């Protein structure tokens, strides 16, 4: 079945993405038609998941005989799948026998006749609640247009055999052409592995069919469906031959053009305008500029001054593919808490084709660079900042790319006197440097990272999260591993990498409950229980 | 203290080129936008083009695009103004100002005359208007078209050019007055009418008006109302 997503160029469009389709995947909305020019542009629409919106028709008939069901993903304000209003003298909608979620709404038809006396208590399911029909089985056009009806377990409209592979519209799902509750699971459970494991038979879901893979351009989401395109908290990444909707880490990437480039060509700084256009922003494309003209206003460009609340808009920013100029900062701030979040600095258009991070003439304690570790072309210039104290701690070879990049830290607080006011970073902080006066701000530290933070030592024995350490970091082991004193509770990551589990195990893996309900191999059901020694053993 | 100089004191010939520097102090130079304004004699001021001395960008009055190149010196700041092909009505007064924030040419430079010889159109309904010291004036100002910028605010401003002295800011706004002039200004309107009301004339009041908008983009004095005492 095929699918889809003046008042001249209303049909025109309507038509255009209505005419081929069959299964409207979205909302059938029909409005603002003029006289006498709708010819049979939709009339093949056999489903539409969604909500059908037929508003302001001036047409005598809107053709939606073979529409079979609404499924009622949408509403057109609440519990509105069927909004048939303001129009329209035939609307047969003969096929229409089921409309699982939302309401039918009649209002401002005075032309709609042969409609007032179908059964819509066949059609609407469970939702009479907001059902004001008020504007002999016939939807009109004399006789063969009638409201068939049938309803006044996974089939809709109707059925043709006591069987589930025979059904005109599946309730939830159809793999091929049977009518299944749920498409087959992406992940089968074996009890031999004691875990999941990628299930062939298991197909995505295509909006109300289930599908090996989805075909043209459509992304697998978490739950197996494949959606037109990623959510917002999703990103799109094809690793086997279908793209899937992984989860992003954090606010995912958003190239933003930044100043010199782009929308900010001609502009000089990140002033009241510049700030918004960077709202949850990463990897700038260009250089980020921070003068003095964005805080205190400009006429010229006619731009407010900058208030220093709205540089938290830049927080999200985690690369810079030009440079980062900071030439003026707030002066109630101690650090750059608006560039914590900063990662690499690639300084391609440096400052004076020379600097890529510039922090001048400031009045800031600390850099709060916690974040940043690669500078890949410009060198680093942290000059003027009367009150910097953990600026040259910072090992900043390490950070550098290319082996021309040098460094000009000059004219801040002196070290001797950043050491005399009791201003030097945490003693949890390898020599490599440090951002600031806390152990977040830390390059690298002695033994272990929990996180940004770095503590003097993993819980390895006592703890409440109870870490365990690997490559110099503190990782808090499966919740399921309890606190052991004698020894490390847990040797690595996963539910098979504790000597004692709190909860049951199941085989090697800890987990809250053993697995029961869970579908299995051949499409079979399991269930385990729990044995004295909490292991899961397998029914 | 922020002080700006000009070269000053230039004579020409037609056809030939001038340029005119501005030697700003006590600021950094390079924060700061440096606007060009002229005063043709028998004309009110007259913009001619900023530059930034941070970057060197540039921009220009539609009547000097072609004609006129404005550089910066950042090492020795001092921008500059060269006009070239001086035509018989270049001669004029030109000050290098300095864009602020809420207000523009806060601070200008002393003026430099440069003597040759062989938009939104703001219109003052004054004209030289005469008043006694004590009673009070009013300076009302029309502009073209309604020059409440898009952002907002309206860049309406007032200057006094007292006689021997570069222009002062006097209200920064349509109604907000500057820093270090007495309360006896105080410009009022709205839209697109903007009247300037002085409580009391003074004898340090004497001095041409000029009603000023920045919205646009060639900023545009009045012609100038010479308030003189009877
Ligand atoms: C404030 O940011 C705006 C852009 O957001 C800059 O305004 C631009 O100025 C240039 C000329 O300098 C114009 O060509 C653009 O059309 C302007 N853009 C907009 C959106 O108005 C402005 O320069 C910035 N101000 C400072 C002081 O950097
Ligand atoms: C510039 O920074 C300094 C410190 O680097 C600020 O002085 C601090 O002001 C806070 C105000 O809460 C006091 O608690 C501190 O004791 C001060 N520290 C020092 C070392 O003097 C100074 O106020 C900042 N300048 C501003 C805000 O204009
Ligand atoms: C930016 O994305 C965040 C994600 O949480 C969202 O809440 C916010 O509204 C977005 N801002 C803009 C201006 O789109
Ligand atoms: C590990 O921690 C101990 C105790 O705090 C400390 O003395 C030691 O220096 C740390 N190890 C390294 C390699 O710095």
């Amino acid at each position: 079945k095929k699918v889809c997503q003046t008042f001249e160029d209303h049909f025109l469009s309507l038509q255009r993405m209505f005419n081929n389709c069959e299964v409207v995947l979205g909302n059938l909305e029909i409005t603002y038609v003029q006289r006498n020019y709708d010819l049979s542009f939709l009339k093949t629409i056999q489903e539409v998941a969604g909500y059908v919106l037929i508003a302001l028709n001036t047409v005598e008939r809107i053709p939606l005989e073979n529409l079979q069901i609404i499924r009622g993903n949408m509403y057109y304000e609440n519990s509105y799948a069927l909004a048939v209003l303001s129009n329209l003298k035939e609307l047969p909608m003969r096929n229409l026998q089921e409309i699982l979620h939302g309401a039918v709404r009649f209002s401002n038809n005075p032309a709609l006749c042969n409609v007032e006396s179908i059964q819509w208590r066949d059609i609407v399911s469970s939702d009479f609640l907001s059902n004001m029909s008020m504007d002999g089985s016939c939807w009109g056009a004399g006789e063969e247009n009638c409201q068939k009806l049938t309803k006044i377990n996974q089939c809709a409209a109707g059925c043709t055999g006591p069987r589930e592979s025979d059904c005109l519209v599946c309730r939830k799902f159809r793999d091929e052409a049977t009518c299944k509750d749920t498409c087959p699971p992406l992940m089968l459970y074996n009890p031999t592995t004691y875990q999941m494991d990628v299930n062939p038979e298991g197909k995505y879901s295509f909006g109300a069919t289930c599908v090996k893979k989805c075909p043209r351009n459509y992304v697998v989401t978490d739950h197996g469906s494949c959606v037109r395109a990623c959510g917002a908290d999703s990103y799109e990444m094809e690793e086997d031959g279908v793209r899937k909707c992984k989860k992003c880490e954090g606010p995912c990437r958003k190239v933003c053009n930044g100043i010199g480039i782009g929308e900010f060509k001609d502009s000089l700084s990140i002033n009241a305008t510049n700030i918004k256009h960077f709202k949850n922003c990463t990897s700038i494309s260009g250089d980020l500029h921070i003068l003095p003209v964005a805080f205190r206003g400009d006429s010229f460009t006619h731009t407010p001054p900058l208030d220093p609340q709205e540089l938290d808009i830049l927080k999200t920013v985690k690369e810079i593919t030009g440079f980062l100029l900071i030439q003026a900062w707030p002066e109630n701030r101690t650090d750059l808490h608006a560039f914590e979040n900063l990662e690499i600095i690639r300084g391609r258009t440096k400052q004076h084709g020379q600097f890529s991070l510039a922090v001048v003439s400031l009045n800031i304690t600390s850099l709060g660079l916690r974040s940043l570790k690669e500078i890949s072309d410009g060198d680093v210039i942290i000059s003027g900042n009367k009150n910097l104290c953990y600026a040259n701690t910072i090992n900043w070879k390490k950070l550098f790319g290319t082996s021309g990049q040098k460094t000009k830290i000059i004219s801040n607080r002196g070290e001797n006197s950043c050491k005399a006011t009791g201003q030097v970073c945490h003693a949890l902080c390898s020599p490599e440097g440090c951002w600031g006066p806390e152990p977040r701000d830390c390059v690298s530290c002695r033994n272990v990272s929990r996180g940004r933070e770095c503590v003097d030592k993993c819980n390895l024995l006592e703890g409440e999260p109870r870490e365990f350490v690997e490559n110099s970091e503190c990782i808090q082991c499966h919740p399921e591993c309890l606190p052991q004193a004698m020894n490390i509770t847990c040797t690595g990551r996963g539910p098979d990498n504790c000597i004692q589990c709190a909860h049951y195990i199941d085989g090697p893996h800890c987990v809250k409950t053993c697995p029961a309900g869970v579908m299995g191999e051949n499409n079979t059901l399991v269930w385990k229980y729990a044995d004295a020694g909490h292991v899961c053993h397998l029914c | 203290q922020v002080q700006l100089v000009q070269s000053g004191a230039e004579v020409k010939k037609p056809g030939a080129s001038v340029k005119v520097s501005c030697k700003a102090s006590g600021y950094t130079f390079t924060s700061y936008w440096m606007h060009w304004v002229r005063q043709a004699p028998g004309q009110g001021l007259e913009w001619m083009g900023n530059i930034w001395p941070g970057s060197g960008g540039t921009n220009y009055a539609e009547k000097f695009k072609n004609r006129v190149t404005m550089t910066r010196d950042t090492s020795i700041s001092t921008a500059y103004m060269e006009l070239s092909r001086l035509r018989s009505d270049d001669t004029a007064v030109y000050y290098c100002a300095r864009s602020g924030g809420p207000y523009f040419f806060d601070y200008w430079g002393q003026g430099t005359l440069v003597t040759v010889s062989s938009d939104i159109v703001m219109t003052q309904s004054p004209l030289s208007l005469p008043v006694t010291p004590g009673e009070p004036a009013s300076i009302s100002c029309r502009s073209s078209q309604n020059i409440v910028h898009n952002n907002g605010i309206t860049y309406l401003e007032w200057y006094l050019q007292k006689p021997g002295q570069s222009p002062q800011l006097l209200i920064y706004k349509v109604s907000d007055r500057f820093s270090g002039v007495p309360d006896r200004f105080s410009g009022s309107g709205s839209g697109t009418d903007f009247t300037l009301k002085i409580s009391r004339v003074e004898a340090e009041d004497v001095g041409v008006y000029y009603c000023f908008q920045g919205s646009h983009i060639p900023p545009t004095f009045g012609q100038g109302t010479k308030v003189e005492i009877k």
